[PDB]
């Protein structure tokens, strides 16, 4: 069944847009670190950008990829224009969340979580 | 006299029916259905890609001068294939009337932006996107308007929990406001209020 | 009719009293515990019994529209008093 | 376990952790960090305070409704100590002044008060006692601070045999003394150092790591009556450490050697202040003293905490001391200090 | 009009956390009629609800 | 005429019972008006009315210098008024409690308590419900 | 109908032109505004002397909550949970069980005053006039906990303000 | 003791000035800010008690949080509270500031400003009356009257 495309037609142009967004985010990390006076390193910011990109690597639908890159562009323009504060940039890192146990024995000890 | 019952306006009902037939005949390519509610409110259901032609006609036509966009919202009905329902309310000052145009869309289907017809459509479509995830193709500046910066998910969808997933507090260790998973001291108490006896026989659906 | 628990903490009309080993009694240190001294059960027991020479009596709680919804008590069971349950008021047919 | 002490939830702000902890000296640096961690866990925290209640305002948002209780306390009143440790199964002791006041001495704040707390807590039936001491706690130490620390450690161990005695090396953080004291010598021209800081070795420890180690000691059941040494992952000379501090602060570093007697006289001069002294003779001795090495005692790696290096969290503390010219300079612009390992 | 040979999956777009995406089993069912009443107007639409999780007692006010 | 105004001021000075009372009411009430005494409650508060003033200033209360066990010479609260005089002062009725005493009930507080927040007598919340689940108690006798 | 708020043109006769020139050179309207403010200065201030004088109120005013009793001393509440069902903010928590004498009475009746919106729906839905919103409004506290009322606190408020609450209900019960 | 008497008089003098000169920051969020206007209005004039609104947080002693605190607004409130110089006091006004109020179970509302800033006085209502807010302000003044910083320091 044919569906109306948002962008990119097939997957190749979607990957091209993903790479363009990745370049834009990669060239913005030093400026974000300098302006926001973050205590993190530039390497940490680049690694976090890489991690955020990688958690959607299993998407095989061009429209979903287009929406993902649209939202990425939105959250990048929020960072460039300093609409976000240091609060949100550090929210990307979950610095205050306690490490959730992942093994069966620890999950059994702590509570009733699956 | 029946003081406890609202009076009815058959004249306005007939006028709205005639104008609905008029617009349906003028625009057969996009108009799918026309209805008139018993409280005299005309309603037109069109194809999603007919938004620009239908709105342009309803704005510029001599007999339909709907120069004002009253409101623009979305309705979420998860049981439908095209869950999102885009609703436009138009006001004609020349003829002192109101009309409603309804179209449908899903998560991955863009809707043509009507900013070229009505200027209020800019912020109305920004709010619709922010609250439902409906994307508008040719929007001059599409971004979040009401939600917090970096907020994930669209709150007004029916599948979004009432309290969300995250909450904010001040953490003294990091000397900044932090976002943590939501946790309520008292859980919201859900009430089942629907009576098991049918109230309005006029709206009874076939058993099927 | 307030009563004191063995831990020195007063007991409310609902029977609430923190156990000896319960840590939650720390909230009452350097402060007090909010206990209402007037016991509704004791007062309503102190109320007397009204005698009426009719099988069915009506109670509205007194005051009319300022009371409770009007109810009818059937005074046929001679082994007990008929109690209006909105206000806990006992009525009884004149025996003997 | 009492039915009200069974843990519930997912370790959130509104959860139940089953820990009822009385934190003595919570109106301080390590105290505020420990109270923050406890409130984040969702534990019941009792905060005995002797100061103005206004000075305890920063502790209010650290816990949920009713999870923080503030009670007055004397230190010389065993009645008040019992009142505040009556219903708590954990007692944490962090009371201590780096100087001496008219009413309290190093003997009172490090021997008498910890001994009274340990003795009264044992009578009250407190399950766990954590006592904070110094890493360089030697009875024959030149510093009365460290002598009193060692004597009080022995007294606490005698009174409460199942105690956990923690010996941090030198805690650095936003509100600390160490980095702030070293970076506040800009006003006094150059930086006076004993033997130019070439004969002193220190390994400071991070405040968050110390607080997490204190928290984990409570939760770990096999650390009841033990002794721990909390130290950083790297050891630095005093000269190199101060040079790195000034480089991060982007301040002109002008070290100069000052003889020990002259430094002692200078420290004696500054301790005449009725208010908080800027420096004291005991502080000078502690700065000059090299941090002891205790490989036999366990540590943060044994408690499950990876020690945070200074190079990662130095800019959090020393950015405040920079000028507008260097406020926005990044963390990587300064080369890491020279270690002695 | 492109053609996609894929199954619809908007999990990455809904914004739900991975825990509540993976570890959740909903129950699709028609609600049972309440035995206390003879009405049958609540047994006509299908319902979707999630599995019950832990509820504890607040230390304050219970 | 300024003379009449000055004479009214002197009357206000002498209407409070000399210079000392005038100064007391000036420093602890910031107003030196004179009005008829409607009544006095059991705690020492006095209530005055002056219908010539505009609505709002026509009724007022001079608080007592000591209520319950707190010295309120300077620390006067708006919650120190008993409920009947509270109604009269807030103008929910035109009838003072002296003219129209409230209905007497055996459960009504005899001594009114002000806002006790920040004091040891402050309200502390707690659950009024019993324990929902009773846990099993193991036998005290040995086995085997 | 309609009217024009500003569509008047000034006359161009010599007298009017000279008057406008005098108004421009000599600040006539500015002096007029000064005179208005001077008149207000010489008027009487409209400030009441709180806390010795209180603002007007009505019997319908809704403030602090209270639980009432029957004249016999028995509590009016019958644990019917209508107030809990109708509360817009879900600020009422009720738990009930049969009393020792078999009466239908509450064991837990909590109101969160930091969650309540003071809308008065609970006293409309009460069929026995048990829960009321009393006239007291000066009950600010220093801690968040003190605003979480329970059944004992509400009964104490009822016993404290029973006279005024009864008087207000007597005054305003014929409009309901 | 002579020193004890001197410090008692000194910290009575200091507390009097701060009690009698309160400068709230001009900060209103929602409908509760209208009642602040009515308190500043002639009927319940706050200027009598030495309470004067100032725009800048640097020149403010009291922060009156009167309105719904949202997730998008909380960083700004914390920032202005931090920029207020000590001593600084906080008065939360209305249900939204105290707890959650009508929007307690909302994805975009902070359930109480005490999760962000240390609150000194809580004023209940929706909205609290002007008299209720004035009573809260006077209660804050009485709370300041009992502070003994110099008396704590002398025995420190
Ligand atoms: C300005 C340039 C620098 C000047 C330096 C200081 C100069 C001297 C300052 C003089 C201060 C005068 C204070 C007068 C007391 C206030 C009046 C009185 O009412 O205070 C009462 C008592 O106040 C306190 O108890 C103590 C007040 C200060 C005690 C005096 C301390 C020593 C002053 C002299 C030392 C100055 C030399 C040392 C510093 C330079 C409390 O009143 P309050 O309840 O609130 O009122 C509420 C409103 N009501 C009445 C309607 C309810
Ligand atoms: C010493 C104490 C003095 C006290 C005086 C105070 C007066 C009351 C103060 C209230 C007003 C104060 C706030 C208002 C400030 C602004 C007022 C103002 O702007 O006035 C200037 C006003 C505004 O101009 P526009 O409206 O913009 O029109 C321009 C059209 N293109 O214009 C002016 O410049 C008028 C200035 C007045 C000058 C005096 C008049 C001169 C007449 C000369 C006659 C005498 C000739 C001398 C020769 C004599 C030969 C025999
Ligand atoms: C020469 C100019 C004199 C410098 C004037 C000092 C002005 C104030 C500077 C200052 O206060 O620094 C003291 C500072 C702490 O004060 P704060 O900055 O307020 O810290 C914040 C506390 N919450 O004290 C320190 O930490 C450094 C003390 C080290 C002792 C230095 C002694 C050496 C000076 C004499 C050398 C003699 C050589 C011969
Ligand atoms: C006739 C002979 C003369 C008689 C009068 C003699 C004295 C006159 C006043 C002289 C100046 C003040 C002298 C010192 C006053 C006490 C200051 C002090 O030590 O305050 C201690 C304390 C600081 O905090 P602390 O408890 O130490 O804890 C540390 C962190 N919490 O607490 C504080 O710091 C509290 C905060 C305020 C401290 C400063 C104000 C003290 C009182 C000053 C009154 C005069 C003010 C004049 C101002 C200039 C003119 C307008
Ligand atoms: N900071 C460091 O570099 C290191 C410190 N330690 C030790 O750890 C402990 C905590 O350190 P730290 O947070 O830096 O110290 P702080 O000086 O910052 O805090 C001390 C705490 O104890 C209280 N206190 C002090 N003296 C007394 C007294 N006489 N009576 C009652 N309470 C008193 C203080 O309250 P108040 O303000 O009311 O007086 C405050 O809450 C101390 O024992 C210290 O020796 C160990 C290793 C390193
Ligand atoms: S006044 Fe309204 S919001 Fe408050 S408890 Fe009553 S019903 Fe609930
Ligand atoms: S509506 Fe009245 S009787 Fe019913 S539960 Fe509420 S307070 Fe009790
Ligand atoms: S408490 Fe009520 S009046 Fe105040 S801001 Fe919230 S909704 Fe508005
Ligand atoms: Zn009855």
């Amino acid at each position: 069944t044919s569906v109306k495309p948002i962008f990119s037609r097939d997957m190749n142009e979607a990957k091209r847009r993903v790479r363009e967004l990745y370049r834009a985010w990669y060239r913005e990390v030093p400026n974000t670190v300098h302006l926001f006076q973050l205590d993190i390193s530039v390497k940490q910011g680049r690694d976090k950008v890489r991690e955020m990109f990688m958690k959607n690597a299993h998407v095989t639908d061009p429209r979903v990829v287009d929406l993902l890159v649209i939202k990425g562009k939105m959250e990048l323009e929020e960072t460039i224009n300093v609409w976000k504060q240091r609060t949100h940039i550090m929210r990307f890192f979950h610095e205050t969340e306690a490490p959730r146990p992942t093994d069966f024995l620890s999950k059994f000890y702590v509570g009733h979580d699956p | 006299t029946r003081p406890t019952i609202r009076p009815r306006n058959d004249v306005v009902h007939k006028q709205l029916s005639a104008f609905g037939q008029y617009v349906a005949e003028i625009l057969p390519k996009y108009v799918q259905q026309v209805q008139v509610s018993c409280f005299n409110e005309l309603e037109i259901f069109i194809h999603p890609d007919g938004v620009i032609p239908v709105l342009t006609f309803l704005r510029d036509h001599t007999n339909a001068q709907f120069k004002s966009l009253a409101d623009l919202t979305a309705v979420d009905v998860p049981t439908r294939q095209n869950r999102f329902e885009i609703v436009y309310n138009l006001l004609s000052l020349r003829f002192n009337s109101r009309i409603r145009v309804k179209t449908y869309t899903d998560e991955l289907t863009p809707i043509e932006s009507s900013v070229t017809v009505y200027k209020a459509a800019n912020w109305y479509e920004r709010e619709i996107w922010d609250m439902f995830g409906v994307f508008f193709a040719n929007h001059p500046d599409l971004r979040r308007i009401l939600t917090d910066y970096g907020f994930e998910g669209h709150p007004f969808r029916k599948d979004f929990p009432l309290s969300g997933y995250v909450e904010l507090r001040y953490d003294d260790e990091v000397k900044r406001v932090v976002a943590e998973p939501v946790e309520l001291a008292q859980e919201f108490r859900k009430f089942d209020l629907n009576s098991p006896w049918e109230a309005f026989p006029a709206y009874r659906q076939p058993p099927e | 009719g307030v009563r004191t628990s063995p831990t020195g903490e007063k007991v409310t009309h609902t029977g609430q009293a923190y156990d000896d080993g319960d840590y939650r009694r720390v909230r009452f240190s350097d402060r007090q515990k909010e206990v209402n001294e007037n016991f509704a059960i004791d007062l309503i027991a102190e109320q007397p019994v009204s005698e009426v020479g009719s099988r069915v009596i009506s109670c509205d709680g007194g005051g009319g529209a300022l009371g409770h919804p009007r109810v009818y008590i059937n005074l046929d069971k001679e082994t007990k008093t008929g109690t209006c349950g909105y206000c806990g008021l006992q009525f009884r047919q004149p025996h003997h | 376990l009492h039915h009200a002490l069974i843990p519930h939830g997912k370790g959130g702000r509104s959860s139940v952790s089953g820990i009822v902890a009385t934190v003595f000296g919570a109106t301080g640096f390590l105290g505020r960090y420990v109270v923050n961690h406890l409130g984040r866990m969702g534990s019941q925290v009792i905060v005995p305070y002797r100061c103005e209640p206004y000075d305890t305002m920063h502790l209010r948002p650290m816990g949920d409704l009713g999870q923080i209780i503030f009670m007055e306390w004397n230190g010389k009143d065993k009645d008040s100590i019992r009142k505040v440790v009556e219903h708590s199964n954990v007692v944490i002791n962090l009371v201590g002044r780096e100087w001496e006041t008219k009413n309290f001495d190093f003997e009172d704040v490090f021997v008498k008060i910890p001994h009274a707390i340990a003795q009264v807590s044992k009578e009250a039936g407190v399950e766990k006692l954590i006592h904070i001491s110094h890493l360089n706690a030697d009875i024959k130490s030149p510093s009365r601070y460290l002598r009193s620390k060692a004597v009080g450690e022995k007294e606490v161990r005698a009174a409460f045999p199942e105690a956990t005695i923690i010996k941090p090396s030198d805690i650095f953080g936003r509100e600390d003394r160490f980095l702030n004291y070293f970076a506040s010598m800009r006003w006094f021209g150059g930086v006076p150092l004993i033997s130019l800081g070439k004969e002193t070795v220190k390994q400071p420890v991070y405040i968050v790591d110390v607080s997490k180690g204190i928290i984990n000691a409570i939760k770990d059941p096999d650390a009841k009556g033990k002794t721990f040494a909390f130290v950083g992952p790297n050891r630095y000379l005093l000269f190199d450490l101060v040079q790195y501090i000034f480089a991060v602060a982007y301040r002109p570093f002008l070290p100069y050697p000052l003889p020990h007697f002259a430094y002692r006289w200078v420290g004696r001069l500054f301790e005449v202040s009725p208010f908080e002294p800027w420096t004291t003779r005991d502080k000078v001795e502690r700065v000059h003293m090299s941090d002891m090495t205790l490989p036999h005692l366990p540590g943060l790696e044994d408690l499950g905490i990876q020690a945070t290096p200074l190079e990662l969290k130095a800019i959090e503390v020393l950015r405040r001391h920079r000028t507008y010219r260097w406020l926005t300079s990044e963390m990587e612009d300064v080369k890491p200090a020279k270690t002695v390992n | 009009l492109i053609a996609v040979d894929e199954k619809l999956d908007i999990t990455t777009l809904t914004g739900v956390p991975e825990e509540h995406i993976k570890t959740r089993k909903v129950r699709i069912f028609v609600p049972a009629r309440n035995n206390m009443q003879s009405g049958v107007n609540n047994t006509k639409k299908w319902k979707m609800e999630f599995d019950t999780r832990e509820r504890w007692e607040n230390p304050l006010m219970g | 005429e300024l003379v009449q105004v000055l004479r009214r001021g002197l009357q206000q000075v002498s209407g409070h019972g000399g210079l000392r009372g005038y100064l007391r009411v000036l420093f602890r009430a910031n107003d030196v008006r004179v009005g008829t005494l409607v009544g006095e409650d059991k705690y020492g508060n006095k209530y005055y009315e002056d219908n010539k003033q505009f609505f709002g200033r026509h009724r007022w209360v001079i608080y007592t210098t000591e209520m319950n066990g707190r010295d309120t010479f300077w620390d006067v609260d708006g919650s120190m008024v008993p409920p009947e005089w509270h109604r009269w002062l807030h103008c929910m009725t035109d009838d003072p409690p002296t003219t129209k005493p409230p209905t007497a009930r055996k459960y009504i507080w005899t001594n009114h308590k002000f806002n006790v927040s920040g004091t040891p007598q402050q309200y502390v919340p707690y659950s009024t419900t019993r324990k929902k689940i009773q846990e099993w108690v193991p036998p005290s006798t040995p086995y085997k | 109908t309609y009217k024009f708020v500003n569509m008047r043109e000034p006359s161009m006769d010599m007298k009017s032109v000279t008057d406008r020139a005098a108004q421009t050179l000599l600040w006539t309207e500015l002096v007029r505004g000064l005179g208005m403010t001077l008149s207000y200065l010489f008027r009487e201030p409209a400030t009441i002397n709180y806390p010795f004088e209180k603002g007007p109120l009505s019997p319908r005013f809704r403030g602090e909550h209270a639980l009432r009793r029957y004249p016999s001393g028995e509590e009016r509440c019958i644990a019917c949970k209508l107030c809990e069902a109708v509360c817009p903010a879900q600020a009422i928590t009720i738990e009930a069980e049969p009393r020792a004498d078999g009466s239908r009475r509450t064991t837990r009746y909590d109101i969160d005053m930091t969650k309540c919106i003071y809308c008065g729906f609970c006293q409309e839905a009460c069929p026995v006039d048990a829960i009321v919103e009393g006239p007291n409004f000066e009950f600010s506290t220093e801690t968040h906990e003190e605003l979480l009322y329970n059944k004992e606190k509400l009964l104490n408020n009822g016993d404290k303000w029973e006279a005024e609450i009864a008087a207000n209900i007597q005054a305003d019960y014929l409009y309901r | 003791s002579r020193g004890e008497y001197v410090v008692a008089k000194l910290d009575d003098l200091v507390n009097w000035a701060r009690r009698s000169s309160l400068w709230p920051m001009t900060f209103g969020l929602a409908c509760c800010a209208v009642e602040m206007m009515h308190m500043a209005a002639p009927r319940y004039d706050m200027d009598r008690f030495g309470v004067v609104f100032r725009a800048s947080p640097r020149q403010s002693d009291v922060m009156i949080v009167a309105g719904t605190l949202t997730n998008k607004m909380a960083p700004a409130l914390r920032k202005v509270y931090d920029q207020m110089p000590e001593p600084r006091y906080v008065v939360s006004m209305g249900s939204c500031a105290n707890g959650g109020g009508y929007y307690h179970y909302s994805y975009s509302v902070v359930r109480g400003c005490d999760r962000i800033v240390p609150v000194d006085i809580y004023v209940p209502g929706c909205p609290p009356t002007a008299e209720a807010l004035l009573y809260g302000i006077l209660q804050l003044q009485r709370k300041i009257k009992r502070e003994k910083r110099l008396r704590i320091w002398y025995r420190r």
